[PDB]
C-alpha cells in the first residue's frame, strides 16, 4: 500500500532524458568491477572473454522518497524510465548482457536519490596481441570503458573504491588454459576525440603463456630431429644408401613437424620465435645431408671395412662435423632460450 | 527548461519527413573515426572493420531559441526525430552496439543542426585479386550511401577531416599492414533512381615474412637437395632413387600448404608457381637419373651427370630471377 | 506542411487489414531484384547465400494523393502501417532485412497511389546439388517466390520488366563457379484448393577446372609416370625399385587424404573418386608389375617367361593404358 | 552374451492384475525401445506397449487403457502393469528391444528378445 | 468491406485469451498435419538433423463464430495474436526457426462454425541419436515430436487429420541428404508422463540409410590394397634384405595414414565402429607381414641372391612359402566374414 | 462454467502488483525447484562448457492468486506469465542461454486452488565447467550447475529442491559419446555475506571419461610402432640400409601419429596423460635407432683401432623398459 504509492509517484514530471544536475554540477558515476570469471583467450581473433558484475552508483536527486522503507527496487519495467549511464566499453568487440531467466539487471535507489546499478554481463574486448615472441611472450589486455554521449564537462568516472580494490577477481575463476594472470592494474584518464574530451576508466589484465605445451609439442620434437641428423654422422661413408635416408627422411620429419607447428598458431603474415628456431633447425637438418655429399664425393672404395687390401679411411670431414654440427646447434640453443626467455 | 525544449521540439513533428522535404535536398556531413579493421577473410571474401560513425545535417523544425546554445542528449530521442536510412552498400554483416546501452550520441544546436553518431562492426564485401599471392596488393572499399532517398533528396559530403584513424598498429590485421588511405564520391544509378554513394578506400599490402619461412625457403631447400644426387656415383641406385623419390614426397607435402588461407581460385598465383616449378624440378632429378641408369646399366647420354650439374642449379636460378624481378618490381 | 496534412490524410483510415481492391479484380503486384552479390555456395550444406533489393509493385488507391508533384519517399516505419504483399522465399533456409544503420528497407509512393516497397535481404536459399560429375558438374541453384496466404484470386505476380527484371548477375565474380546464364519463369501452382502466384529466378552455375587441375589432377599424374620411371631401373636393383614403387603408393595416399580434408565433404562416389582410385590402382599395379618380375628370376629362376620381357612388355602397356583411362575418363565427364 | 529375462507372471484369477517384468543384461538399454510383445497360441504375434529414450508410452489399440509399461533406466528393466485381464489376454508375453527401424510397432524391427512368460488367464 | 471489418472488430469483444477453448467443459481437440517440404542434412557429429515443414493446426473455438456472407475469414498476425493457439513445441528440438521473410510466415483462418486453421512454415532442427556401432552400414529412425507444453492429456488431446500415414507428406524433392537414403516415415502417437502431468505427444519416425559406396573408395579399397601390397612382399626374395624392409615399414606408414583419415569422417564415439575393426585387422595383417620377414630374415644364411647363370644359395624359406598361402587366406576369411556379418544385419 | 473461470481470472488479476512478492512485508517466499533434462550434448574440452536442455520448474504460493469454487488447476496462457510475479533466478556459470520459442515461447503457468504457482520453462544452457585435463583420456570431469536470485537475500526469498534428491529426473536416460556420468548430486545452501546470506541451488555431475575410443586409435598403434622398433635388433649389424630405413620409418610413423593426434584431440595447450604416453614412445623409437649408431659406430669405427653383444643386449631391456615404462604409467593414471 505505502510502497505502491511511493513507487508511482517516482516518476511523476521525471524526464529520463536529462542527466542528473543538468547544468547544475557533473554527474558523478562511481563504478567497481567484480570479475566472476576471466574467460578464455582468443588468439586467433585478438579478443578475450571476461564475465563481470559491472556496478555503477550516482545520485539523481529527482528520485529523492520519504516512506517507511530506505532502499527501493525497481523492475525492469520501471528501471527503463529512468536515466542511467551511458557506459560502453571502447574495446568490446560483442558483449553480451545475460537475460536468463529475467534480465540480469538491478537499481535499487536509496532515500537520499543514489541509484545502484548492477548487471551480469559476458565482455569481449580487443586485446592487440604482438606475437613475435610466441610463445613466449606476455600481453597486457585492457579494458576500457566510459560513457558515450556525455563529455568530461557532463558526466565523469570514478571506482567506489581505490582503484586498486575497485576491481575484484575471484580466486577461483580463472578460464585461461594456455595464459596465467599476473595481476591487473587500474587506472583512469582522459581521451580527447572529436566529439569533446571524455572520462575513460582502464583495466590492463596482464597475462603470460604458459610454455610447458609447445615444449613437448615443438621443440622437444624438432630437437630430437636435429640430434637424430647429426647421428648419421657417426655411420661408415661407404653406407651410402642408409646415410642417404637418413639425411632426407629426418628432412621430411622436419616438414612434418614445421607443417603441424604453424597450423596451431595464429595466421600471422609475419615472424615469430617458434618460427625462427624451427628455420634453423630446418637448416641444420638440410646442411647435414648436404655434408654427407661432401664426404661421398671422396669415398674412394665402395666396400666397406671388413671383420679382419686398402680400405677407405674415416673422412676428415665427418670427424670435424661430429663436433662443429653439435657444437653450432649447442651455441643457438643458448642464443635463443637466452634471448626469448629472458624477455 | 530543456523539458519544456525537448517537448516543444516534437511537438508536431513527423519523424516520416525529410528535411525540406519538397524545398531542396537534404545536404548530410559524414565523419568516421576507424577504431581497428578487422582481419581480411580471403576465403569468405570480406574483411571487419569497427568504426564511429558520425552524420550532420539541418533541421529546422529542431530550431529553439534558449540561452543553452546545444541538447547533448543519448540514444532516446533517435527514434523520435528524422534520422536518415544511411546503409552500406557492400555490407555482408553489419552490427550496431548495445552494451551496456545503445552506444548512439544525438546533439541538437539551437539553429537546427543535427549531430547523430553511432559506433558500427561491419563485415563489409572486399573482392581481393589474388593473382599475385603472397605479394599482393588490395584497396577495400567501404560504400555506403541512402536505401530510399535519391540525390535529389539527400546528398552526402565529406568533411575535410573525415575519415580518422587510431593507432593503426592495434588493428587486427595479422596478413596485411595499412599503407594509405583514400575517401571518394560518386553516383550510382539503380532502378529505384540515382543515389550519392560515398566511398572509403583502404590500401592493404600482404606481410611475406610467414610465406618466406614456410614455404619459399623449405622449397628452395628441397630443390637444391635433389640436386645431391648429381654428385652421387651412378653405381648408388638405392641411393639416388631414394632420394630422388623422398624429395617429391617431401615436396608433395609442402604443396598442401601453398593455397591454405586463399580460396579456390582457378588462377595461378605466384605462390602455385613457384611450388610447381620446384616439383617440375625434383621431378626432373629423379627423371634424370632414371634416364642415365637405363642408358648406362641397362643398355652424349653417359656424360649426363656433368651437364646436370650444371644446367639444374642454372635453371633454377634463372627462374628465381624472373620470378623475383618480374613480383616484387 | 501540406505534404504532412496530405500523408496524415492518407494514413487516417487506412485498413492494414485490407488488400488494394478487397472486393474486386486481384492486384498485380511486380518484382524486380538487383543482385548485389552472390556468396557462400556450400556443397556440404546444399544452399547458396544471396543478397538482394527485392522491390515490390503495386497500386493501391487508398494512398493516391493529389496537388504534390512529387514522389513521396517517407521513412522505412510507415511501412509497419501500409498492407505489403506476404512474399516469401519457398526454399529459404534463413533469411534477413539488414537494420543499419535503420532497417534496409524502403516505401515510396506515387500520386496515382502505385507502391514501391524494397528491402535488402540476405538469404540462405537452398537448392539440391547432383555433385556425382564434381568437380565437372553444372550446378542449378533456383530461389521460388511465393504468396503465402493468398490465391491468384487476390494476388498475381509478375517480373517488372519482363526479362530485364533481375539485374546485376553479369557483375557477379565467384572465385569456384561462372553464372552461364540466368531465368525468370512466372506461373501459377495448380491446385485444386486453389492457383498460387509464383516467380522463379534460377542460375546456371558451372565449376571452374583450373583449381582441381594444378591441385588434384596434375599430381596425381606426375605421381603415375614416376611409378613407371621403375620399369627402366633394372631387375637387380631391388631397394631401388620397391622404394620408388612403395614411395609412389604413399605419395598417393598422401594426395588422397589431404583432399579429402581441403575438399567438400561429399559422400558418396564422385568423379574425382574414380580418377584419385584409378590413379591409385596404377601406382599399386606398378609396383606388382615388380614383385612378378622378381619372382619369376629368382622364385622359378633355378627349377627353369622372362624377365626382360614384362620390363619391356610394362613400358608400352601402362603408359598406354593410362592414357587410355584418361581419354575414357574425360570424355565420359566433359 | 545379450539375455532378456521376463520375470513375473504365471495364471490368474479374472479380475487380478500382474507386474510382468524384464531384467536386461550385457548391454544397457537406455538409448533403445523396449517393448512388450504378446502371441496368443497359433494367432500372431501381437504388439502390446513400447516405451523409447524418451519416455514416450505406445500402445496397441486392443490394451490401450489397460496395460501400463514402465522403464527403469538406472536398472535397466522394462515392466508391463496388466490390469483388467480377461481369458483373451492368455498368450506367452515377450519383452523385446531394438533401435525401431522401420518399425517401433513391428516385431521384424527387434533384434533382441526374451525367451518368453506364459500368462494364462482362467476363468 | 464496412460487413467485413465489422466482423473483425466484433469477433474480439469479450475474448479471453488466456483460456483454452472448452476450458473446464471439454477436451480442447487439435487436428494436425504437416508437409515436409525438405528434409534437410543430417549431422552425425551433432546426432541431429533439420526438416522444413509446413506446420497446420486445426481446432474449434466456439467463441469465434461470425454470420457473414463469407464463410471462412483471414486475420493478419496483430490479431492472430490476440487469439488461442496450441503451444506445440518440439519435444526433441533444439533450435527451431520461424520463418518471416518478408511478413511472418503464418495464416490463421477462421470458418463460421468456429473452426480455426493455423499454417506455419517452420524449419526444426531435432536431435537423432545414432547407435554408431554399425557405421558405415547403421540405420537411423530418426523422430519428429511435438506435443503441448503446459496442457495435459485432460485439457489438450492432439490428433492426426487424415489417417496417421497420409497426416504426414513429404515433397518429392524434400530429401536434400547426401549421406543417408530417406527410406520411408512411420506415424505414430503416444503419451508421455512428466513432473507436470502426461501429455499427448505425436511421433514421426524418418528412417534413413547411410550410403556405403563413399567409404568403400575412400577407405575400404585403400585399406585392403595396403594388405595385399604388405603380403605381396612374401614374393620377394629373402637376400633382398632393404626391399623387403622397405616394404613393411612404408605399407605400415600408409596404414597409419589411411587410419588417421578415416577416423576424421566419424564423431568421436567411445566404441568401435564396424570401420574401427577392419582398419584395426587390416593394420594387425600388415603389422604381422613385417615381422614375419623378421623371422624369415634371421634364418637367412647368405647375403647373395642366386645367380641367372647357376657355390650354395638359400633355398626358398618355408615361413615365405607357408606366409603365401596362410596369409592371404586369413585375410580373405576375415573379409567374408566381416562384410557377411554387417550387410545382414 | 467456462464464464465463471474467465469471471476469476479476470478477479484475481485486477488490482494484482507483479513488482512485489508474495508475502512483502512477511516471511521470504519459499520457492521449490525441480529440473527434468532432456539432454546432455557438447561436453567440450576446448571450450570448457556443456549444453543441456532441461524443463526448469519453479513452485511458489501467491496468496493473491488463490481461487475458490474452481476445483481444477487453472493452466493459463504463457503469456499470462508476464503479469504475474515470477522469481529472478540465473545461472552463475551460464554462458549462453535461451528459451525455446516453437512454437511459441516454451514455458507454462498453472494456477492452483491453494494459490500455489507452476512456473516451468524449457531452457537450453551453455554451462560453463573447469576441466583439469592432466590425466586426459583417462579422466573424471565434474560439471556443476549453480542457480541463485539475482536480487534477493534469504530474508526476501529462499530455494530448496522440490522432491530432496528425486527434484531432478531424466539423469538417469542421458547417454553421452565420450562420457558416462557417474552420480549426480543436489547441494542446496545460503551463501552467507556481510550483507545478507542469498539462496543457491548446485546440481553437478561426475562424468568419467569412456577410454575405448582412445585405445583402439591412440595407444594400441604407438604400441605397434614401438614394437616394429624392436625389430632393427634382430637384423644384423652390416644391414645398414635395413636397419636405418626402419628405424627411421618408425621415428617419422610415431611424428605422423603426433602431429595428426594434435589435430584430431581438442586443442588443449597444456601437458596431459596422453601427451606423455605419446612422448615416452617416441623416444623408446629414437633410442632403438639411436642403439644401431652405436652398434654401427663400434664395428666400423672402434674396429680397426662386441657388436652381437650390444644387439643381445638390446633385445632384452628394450622390450623390459618399454613394458616398466607401460606398467608406472598405468598405475598412476588408472
Ligand atoms: C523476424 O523476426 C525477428 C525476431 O522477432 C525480427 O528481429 C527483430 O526485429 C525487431 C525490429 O527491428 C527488433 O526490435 C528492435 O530491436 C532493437 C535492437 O535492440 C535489440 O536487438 C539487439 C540485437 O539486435 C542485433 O542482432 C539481431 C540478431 O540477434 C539482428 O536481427 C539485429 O538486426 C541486430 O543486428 C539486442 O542486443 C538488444 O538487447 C539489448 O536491449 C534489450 C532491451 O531492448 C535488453 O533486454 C538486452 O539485455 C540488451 O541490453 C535488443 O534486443 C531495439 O533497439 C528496438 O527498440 C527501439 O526501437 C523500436 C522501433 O520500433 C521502438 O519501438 C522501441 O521503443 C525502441 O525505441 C526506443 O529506444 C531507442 C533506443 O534507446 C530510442 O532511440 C527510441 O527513441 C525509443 O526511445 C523512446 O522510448 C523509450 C521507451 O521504450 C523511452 O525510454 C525513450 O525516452 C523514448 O521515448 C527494437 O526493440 C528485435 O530486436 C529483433 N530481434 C531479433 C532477435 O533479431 C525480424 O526483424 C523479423 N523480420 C521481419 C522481416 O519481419
Ligand atoms: C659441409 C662440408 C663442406 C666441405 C667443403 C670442402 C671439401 C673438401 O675440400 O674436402 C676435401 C677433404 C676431404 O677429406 P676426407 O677425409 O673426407 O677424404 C680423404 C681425402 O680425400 C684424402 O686426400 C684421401 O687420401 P689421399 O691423399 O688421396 O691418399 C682419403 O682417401 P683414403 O684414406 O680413403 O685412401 C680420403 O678419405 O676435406 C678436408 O680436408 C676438410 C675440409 C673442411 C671440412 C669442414 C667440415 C665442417
Ligand atoms: C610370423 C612367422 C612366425 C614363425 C615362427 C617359427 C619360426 C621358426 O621356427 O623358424 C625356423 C624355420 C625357418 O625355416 P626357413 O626355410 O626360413 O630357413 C631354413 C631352415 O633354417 C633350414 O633348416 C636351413 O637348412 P639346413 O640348416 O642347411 O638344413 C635353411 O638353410 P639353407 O637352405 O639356406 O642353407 C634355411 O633357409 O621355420 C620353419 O621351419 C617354419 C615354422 C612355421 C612358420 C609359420 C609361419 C606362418
Ligand atoms: C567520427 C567521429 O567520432 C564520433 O562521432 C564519436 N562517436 C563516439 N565517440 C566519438 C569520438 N571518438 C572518435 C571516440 O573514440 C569516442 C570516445 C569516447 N570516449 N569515451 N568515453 C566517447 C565517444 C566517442
Ligand atoms: C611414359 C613415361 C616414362 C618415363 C620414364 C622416365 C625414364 C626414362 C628412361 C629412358
Ligand atoms: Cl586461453
Ligand atoms: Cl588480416
Ligand atoms: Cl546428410
Amino acid at each position: 500500500t505505502v510502497f505502491t504509492r511511493i513507487l508511482d509517484r517516482l516518476l511523476d514530471g521525471y524526464d529520463n532524458r536529462l542527466r542528473p544536475g543538468l547544468g547544475e554540477r557533473v554527474t558523478e558515476v562511481k563504478t567497481d568491477i567484480f570479475v566472476t570469471s576471466f574467460g578464455p583467450v582468443s588468439d586467433h581473433d585478438m579478443e578475450y572473454t571476461i564475465d563481470v558484475f559491472f556496478r555503477q552508483s550516482w545520485k539523481d536527486e529527482r528520485l529523492k522518497f520519504k516512506g517507511p522503507m530506505t532502499v527501493l527496487r525497481l523492475n525492469n519495467l520501471m528501471a527503463s524510465k529512468i536515466w542511467t549511464p551511458d557506459t560502453f566499453f571502447h574495446n568490446g568487440k560483442k558483449s553480451v548482457a545475460h537475460n536468463m531467466t529475467m534480465p540480469n539487471k538491478l537499481l535499487r535507489i536509496t532515500e537520499d536519490g543514489t541509484l545502484l546499478y548492477t548487471m551480469r554481463l559476458t565482455v569481449r574486448a580487443e586485446c592487440p596481441m604482438h606475437l613475435e615472441d610466441f610463445p613466449m611472450d606476455a600481453h597486457a589486455c585492457p579494458l576500457k570503458f566510459g560513457s558515450y554521449a556525455y563529455t568530461r564537462a557532463e558526466v565523469v568516472y570514478e571506482w567506489t573504491r581505490e582503484p586498486a580494490r575497485s576491481v575484484v577477481v575471484a580466486e577461483d575463476g580463472s578460464r585461461l588454459n594456455q595464459y596465467d594472470l599476473l595481476g591487473q592494474t587500474v587506472d583512469s584518464g582522459i581521451v580527447q576525440s572529436s566529439t569533446g574530451e571524455y572520462v575513460v576508466m582502464t583495466t590492463h589484465f596482464h597475462l603470460k603463456r604458459k610454455i610447458g605445451y609447445f615444449v613437448i609439442q615443438t621443440y622437444l620434437p624438432c630437437i630430437m630431429t636435429v640430434i637424430l641428423s647429426q647421428v648419421s654422422f657417426w655411420l661408415n661413408r661407404e653406407s651410402v644408401p642408409a646415410r642417404t635416408v637418413f639425411g632426407v627422411t629426418t628432412v621430411l620429419t622436419m616438414t612434418t613437424l614445421s607443417i603441424s607447428a604453424r597450423n596451431s598458431l595464429p595466421k600471422v603474415a609475419y615472424a615469430t620465435a617458434m618460427d625462427w628456431f624451427i628455420a634453423v633447425c630446418y637448416a641444420f637438418v638440410f646442411s647435414a645431408l648436404i655434408e654427407f655429399a661432401t664426404v661421398n664425393y671422396f669415398t674412394k672404395r665402395g666396400y666397406a671395412w671388413d671383420g679382419k687390401k686398402t680400405f677407405n679411411s674415416v673422412s676428415k670431414i665427418d670427424r670435424l662435423s661430429r663436433i662443429a654440427f653439435p657444437l653450432l646447434f649447442g651455441i643457438f640453443n643458448l642464443v635463443y632460450w637466452a634471448t626469448y626467455l629472458n624477455r | 527548461d530543456v523539458t519544456v525544449i525537448l517537448n516543444n521540439l516534437l511537438e508536431g513533428y513527423d519523424n516520416k519527413l525529410r528535411p525540406d522535404i519538397g524545398v531542396k535536398p537534404t545536404l548530410i556531413h559524414t565523419d568516421m573515426y576507424v577504431n581497428s579493421i578487422g582481419p581480411v577473410n580471403a576465403i569468405n571474401m570480406e574483411y571487419t572493420i569497427d568504426i564511429f560513425f558520425a552524420q550532420t545535417w539541418y533541421d529546422r523544425r529542431l530550431k529553439f531559441n534558449s540561452t543553452i546554445k546545444v541538447l547533448r542528449l543519448n540514444s532516446n530521442m533517435v527514434g523520435k526525430i528524422w534520422i536518415p536510412d544511411t546503409f552500406f552498400r557492400n555490407s555482408k554483416k553489419a552490427d550496431a552496439h548495445w552494451i551496456t546501452t545503445p552506444n548512439r550520441m544525438l546533439r541538437i544546436w539551437n539553429d537546427g543542426r543535427v549531430l547523430y553518431t553511432l559506433r558500427l562492426t561491419i563485415d563489409a564485401e572486399c573482392q581481393l585479386q589474388l593473382h599475385n599471392f603472397p605479394m599482393d596488393e588490395h584497396s577495400c572499399p567501404l560504400e555506403f550511401s541512402s536505401y530510399g532517398y535519391p540525390r535529389e533528396e539527400i546528398v552526402y559530403q565529406w568533411k575535410r577531416s573525415s575519415v580518422e584513424v587510431g593507432d593503426t598498429r592495434s588493428w587486427r590485421l595479422y596478413q596485411f599492414s595499412f599503407v594509405g588511405l583514400r575517401n571518394t564520391t560518386e553516383v550510382v544509378k539503380t532502378t529505384s533512381g540515382d543515389y550519392v554513394v560515398m566511398s572509403v578506400y583502404f590500401d592493404l599490402s600482404r606481410r611475406m615474412g610467414y610465406f618466406t619461412i614456410q614455404t619459399y625457403i623449405p622449397c628452395t631447400l628441397i630443390v637444391v637437395l635433389s640436386w645431391v644426387s648429381f654428385w652421387i656415383n651412378k653405381d648408388a641406385v638405392p641411393a639416388r632413387t631414394s632420394l630422388g623419390i623422398t624429395t617429391v614426397l617431401t615436396m608433395t607435402t609442402l604443396s598442401t600448404i601453398a593455397r591454405k588461407s586463399l580460396p579456390k581460385v582457378s588462377y595461378v598465383t605466384a605462390m602455385d608457381l613457384f611450388v610447381s616449378v620446384c616439383f617440375i624440378f625434383v621431378f626432373s632429378a629423379l627423371v634424370e637419373y632414371g634416364t642415365l641408369h637405363y642408358f648406362v646399366s641397362n643398355r652424349r647420354i653417359a656424360k649426363m651427370d656433368s651437364y646436370a650439374r650444371i644446367f639444374f642449379p642454372t635453371a633454377f636460378c634463372l627462374f628465381n630471377l624472373v620470378y623475383w624481378v618480374s613480383y616484387l618490381y | 506542411s501540406f505534404v504532412k496534412e496530405t500523408v496524415d490524410k492518407l494514413l487516417k483510415g487506412y485498413d492494414i487489414r485490407l488488400r488494394p481492391d478487397f472486393g474486386g479484380p486481384p492486384v498485380c503486384v511486380g518484382m524486380n531484384i538487383d543482385i548485389a552479390s552472390i556468396d557462400m555456395v556450400s556443397e556440404v550444406n546444399m544452399d547458396y547465400t544471396l543478397t538482394m533489393y527485392f522491390q515490390q509493385y503495386w497500386r493501391d488507391k487508398r494512398l493516391a494523393y493529389s496537388g504534390i508533384p512529387l514522389n513521396l519517399t517517407l521513412d522505412n516505419r510507415v511501412a509497419d502501417q501500409l498492407w505489403v504483399p506476404d512474399t516469401y522465399f519457398l526454399n529459404d533456409k534463413k533469411s534477413f532485412v539488414h537494420g543499419v544503420t535503420v532497417k534496409n528497407r524502403m516505401i515510396r509512393l506515387h500520386p496515382d497511389g502505385t507502391v514501391l516497397y524494397g528491402l535488402r535481404i540476405t538469404t540462405t536459399a537452398a537448392c539440391m546439388m547432383d555433385l556425382r560429375r564434381y568437380p565437372l558438374d553444372e550446378q542449378n541453384c533456383t530461389l521460388e517466390i511465393e504468396s503465402y496466404g493468398y490465391t491468384t484470386d487476390d494476388i498475381e505476380f509478375y517480373w517488372r520488366g519482363g526479362d530485364k527484371a533481375v539485374t546485376g548477375v553479369e557483375r557477379i565474380e565467384l572465385p569456384q563457379f561462372s553464372i552461364v546464364e540466368h531465368r525468370l519463369v512466372s506461373r501459377n501452382v495448380v491446385f485444386a484448393t486453389g492457383a498460387y502466384p509464383r516467380l522463379s529466378l534460377s542460375f546456371r552455375l558451372k565449376r571452374n577446372i583450373g583449381y582441381f587441375i594444378l591441385q588434384t589432377y596434375m599430381p596425381s599424374i606426375l605421381i603415375t609416370i614416376l611409378s613407371w620411371v621403375s620399369f627402366w631401373i633394372n631387375y637387380d636393383a631391388s631397394a631401388a625399385r620397391v622404394a620408388l614403387g612403395i614411395t609412389t603408393v604413399l605419395t598417393m595416399t598422401t594426395i588422397n587424404t589431404h583432399l579429402r580434408e581441403t575438399l567438400p565433404k561429399i559422400p558418396y562416389v564422385k568423379a574425382i573418386d574414380m580418377y584419385l582410385m584409378g590413379c591409385f590402382v596404377f601406382v599399386f599395379l606398378a609396383l606388382l608389375e615388380y614383385a612378378f618380375v622378381n619372382y619369376i628370376f629368382f622364385g622359378r629362376g633355378p627349377q627353369r617367361t622372362d624377365v626382360n620381357a614384362i620390363d619391356r612388355w610394362s613400358r608400352i602397356v601402362f603408359p598406354f593404358t593410362f592414357s587410355l583411362f584418361n581419354l575414357v575418363y574425360w570424355l565420359y565427364y566433359v | 552374451q545379450v539375455q532378456l529375462q521376463e520375470s513375473g507372471g504365471g495364471l490368474v484369477q479374472a479380475g487380478g492384475s500382474l507386474r510382468v517384468s524384464c531384467a536386461a543384461s550385457g548391454r544397457t538399454f537406455t538409448a533403445y525401445i523396449m517393448a512388450w510383445f504378446r502371441q496368443a497360441p497359433g494367432k500372431e504375434r501381437e504388439f502390446l506397449a513400447a516405451m523409447d529414450q524418451g519416455r514416450i508410452q505406445y500402445y496397441g489399440d486392443s490394451v490401450r487403457g489397460r496395460f501400463t509399461i514402465s522403464r527403469d533406466y538406472a536398472k535397466n528393466s522394462v515392466d508391463l502393469q496388466l490390469d483388467g485381464l480377461r481369458p483373451e489376454d492368455t498368450a506367452v508375453y515377450y519383452c523385446a528391444a531394438g533401435a525401431g527401424f522401420w518399425g517401433l510397432r513391428t516385431a521384424s524391427s527387434y533384434h533382441y528378445w526374451g525367451q518368453g512368460t506364459q500368462v494364462t488367464v482362467s476363468s
